[PDB]
C-alpha cells in the first residue's frame, strides 16, 4: 500500500501509476539503516530499502535547474527512443551482430541541450523519449562537488569494508522522463541506488531465476539483458517465463535500494510522476576464494564458457551451434 | 571459471578516483 | 567385391557374412604401401588399407596353439558377453554412473585358460562370447619377442617421423570369435591396424559426422562409444543417424588399415569366419601448434568443455542441466 | 582447449618400452 507522505500531503503515488505485467511479485523490505535485519540481508546479498542512509542527503535539493546551473560544461550521454523501453546494449559489440538494430540512439550533449531537448519535446506534445546516464566525473561544477563530498561516505564506507567489496568504480547519474523503462537485466557490481527525485518502482529476480529470464548471448550487445518483452512475453520461446517470481518495491526520494550483484532488476518510472533523478553507487564484489555452489557462481560459469568458445571458435557466431552440437542427443 | 568480471549497463575521473582527487 | 585368394582358392568371404545396416558406404582404398597416393591419405590423416607393409609379418604363422605355447604365463584380460556387442566401457568411471549395467564382464586369466574356455564354449553349442584383447608385454615368451621384434619397425618409425607424432603407447593384441563386434567409438590416438589370422570388416565415419553419431557423455563410462544400437536405431533420440555414411572395408591377413585419430570406427568379425586375430599400434598424435578449425579440433574443444564443466561443478551429473541452461531460449 | 588426451579402448613394459627393452 502506498506509504503517506509526511505532512498529510497524501499518498506518494497509486496503483494506476504503475504498469501491468504477467507475473507476481512480493515486498522487499523496508528498513531502517540501524535494523540489524538489514544488515542481515545485505551480508547475505539479498535485496533491502534502507528509508534513513542518508546517501545523497545534499543532493536531495537536485532539479534540472540547479543542475543545468552547476553541472559544468561536460559531456552528457542521452538515449532517444521512441518506445517507454530503454534496451541497454554495447556498443563495442555491434560489429560481431550486424543485423541488430537498437531501438534507442546515444547522443552526446551539453547539459542545457539536454533540458532544452526535454523543453521543446514537453510543448510540441512530442511522443519523443529521453533518458540521461552519465557517470558523474572531474567536470562537474563547484556546487556539484560540494553536493557529492556531502554524501555519506561514512556508512557507506562501512558497508564496502563489511562486506569485502571491491572498489568503488562510478556513480551514474540518471534522469528520465515519466514512464520511461529499463528493461530486466543484471550488473556484475553491487549497487546502492539512491532515489533522489520522482519515484520509479523496482522489479528485482534472485540469480536462480536465471533459467526464466533467458538473457542474450554473452556475445551480443545485449548482453546480461533479458530477451523477453516484458510487455508480450512469447511463451513458446520463453516458456519458464511463466515460472517468474519477482521481488518489487517503489523508492522515492531519500531511500536507498540494494541491489545485489547479479540480481535481475527491471526499474520503471512511474507514469505521470514527472521526470526522475537517481545516482548509483557501483562497486566490484569481493574476490572468488565451498559446495554446493550458489545461483551466481554457476551464472559466472555460464559466461566463461560463452567467451572462451567464442575466443576459441574465432567466431562468436560459432558458439551456438557447437552447444547444440555439445547436448543433441547427448545431454537433452 | 567461478571467477568475474565487473560489466554493467553503462561503459568503462571517477568512483574512487573522483572522491579522492577532490 | 571380395577379393581372389592366390592359388584359386576362391573368394576370401561373401556379402552374407556382413551384419546388414542403414546406411550407406564408400570403400576405403587398397593400395601398396609404395603407392604416392596411399602416403597422401596418412599425410592427411584419411583412412587406406596397406596391403604390403609387412608391418607383423613374423606374426602371419600365429594361431591359438602357437600363442598358448609361447606366449608366456602372464594374465589377459577377457570379455565375456551374451551379445554380439562388446561395448567398451571404462571401470574408473563407473562410479559416478551408479546405474550402467555393463552387458559384458572382464576376467583376468591364463592364454591357456582362455583357450579351453572357447573350446568348453564350442563343445557345448553355448551361445556366451568372448573376446580377448590384451596389451603385449614383458611377460610375452621368447618366440613372441622374436617375432615382434621382426615386426617391420623400419617402415613405420619412418610413419611415426614424417607425420610428426608422438610415441607408441601400445600394441593390442585382439582375439575374437566370429560375428564379435566392437560397436563404433573413437580413440584419442592414431592407430595402424594390422590384421594377423581370419577377416574384419571394418566401417569408419570423419570426426565430422559427430552429429550423426551421438558419443555418450565424457563422464559417462562409455565416452567416446556412440550411444545408437547399429542394429536398432532410434531416430527419435538420434534423428541424424539417419544421415551418417561411412567408409568400408574388409580386412584380411597382412593387410594394415590406418584408423586415423578422431575416426569412428566399428568392427566386426566375419559371421562364420572364424576366430579373428588383429594387433594395434597405438601413436599420440603430433603437438597442437589456424582458421578454419577441422572437425577434430571442434571435438577436442567439446570434450575440454564438458572436462571443466564437471571438475567446476563438482558433480558430473550436473553437466547437463546446465549446459541446458545455457542453451534453452538463447541458442537453440 | 584445442589441447587433446590420449585415450583410447584398453587401460592405461609396453609400447616404445616394451620394443627397447627388448
Ligand atoms: O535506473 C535505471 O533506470 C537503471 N539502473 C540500473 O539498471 C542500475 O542502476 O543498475
Ligand atoms: O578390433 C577391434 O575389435 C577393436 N579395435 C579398435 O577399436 C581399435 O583398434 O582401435
Ligand atoms: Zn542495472
Ligand atoms: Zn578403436
Amino acid at each position: 500500500e502506498p506509504r503517506e507522505e509526511a505532512g498529510a500531503l497524501g499518498p506518494a503515488w497509486d496503483e494506476s501509476q504503475l504498469r501491468s505485467y504477467s507475473f507476481p511479485t512480493r515486498p522487499i523490505p523496508r528498513l531502517s539503516q540501524s535494523d540489524p535485519r538489514a544488515e542481515e540481508l545485505i551480508e547475505n546479498e539479498e535485496p533491502v530499502v534502507l528509508t534513513d542512509t542518508n546517501l545523497v542527503y545534499p543532493a536531495l535539493k537536485w532539479d534540472l535547474e540547479y543542475l543545468q546551473e552547476n553541472i559544468g560544461n561536460g559531456d552528457f550521454s542521452v538515449y532517444s527512443a521512441s518506445t517507454h523501453k530503454f534496451l541497454y546494449y554495447d556498443e563495442k559489440k555491434m560489429a560481431n551482430f550486424q543485423n541488430f538494430k537498437p531501438r534507442s540512439n546515444r547522443e552526446e550533449m551539453k547539459f542545457h541541450e539536454f533540458v532544452e531537448k526535454l523543453q521543446d519535446i514537453q510543448q510540441r506534445g512530442g511522443e519523443e523519449r529521453l533518458y540521461l546516464q552519465q557517470t558523474l566525473n572531474d567536470t562537474v561544477g563547484r556546487k556539484i562537488v560540494m553536493d557529492f563530498l556531502g554524501f555519506n561516505w561514512n556508512w557507506i564506507n562501512k558497508q564496502q569494508g563489511k562486506r569485502g567489496w571491491g572498489q568503488l568504480t562510478s556513480n551514474l547519474l540518471l534522469i528520465g522522463m515519466e514512464g520511461n523503462v529499463t528493461p530486466a537485466h543484471y550488473d556484475e557490481q553491487q549497487n546502492f541506488f539512491a532515489q533522489i527525485k520522482g519515484y520509479k518502482r523496482c522489479i528485482l529476480f534472485p540469480p536462480d531465476q536465471f533459467e526464466c529470464l533467458y538473457p542474450y548471448p554473452v556475445h551480443h550487445p545485449c548482453d546480461r539483458q533479458s530477451q523477453v518483452d516484458f510487455d508480450n512475453p512469447d511463451y513458446e520461446r520463453f516458456p519458464n517465463f511463466q515460472n517468474v517470481v519477482g521481488y518489487e518495491t517503489v523508492v522515492g526520494p531519500g531511500d536507498v535500494l540494494y541491489i545485489p550483484m547479479y540480481w535481475w532488476h527491471h526499474i520503471e518510472s512511474l507514469l505521470n510522476g514527472g521526470i526522475t533523478i537517481t545516482v548509483n553507487f557501483w562497486y566490484k564484489g569481493a574476490p572468488t576464494p565451498e559446495y554446493p555452489l550458489k545461483a551466481h557462481q554457476k551464472v559466472a560459469i555460464m559466461r566463461n564458457i560463452e567467451k572462451m568458445l567464442g575466443e576459441a571458435l574465432g567466431n562468436p557466431q560459432e558458439v551456438g551451434p557447437l552447444l547444440n552440437t555439445m547436448i543433441k542427443g547427448r545431454y537433452n | 571459471l567461478t571467477s568475474y568480471d565487473c560489466e554493467v549497463n553503462a561503459p568503462i575521473l571517477q568512483g574512487e578516483e573522483l572522491l579522492r582527487a577532490l
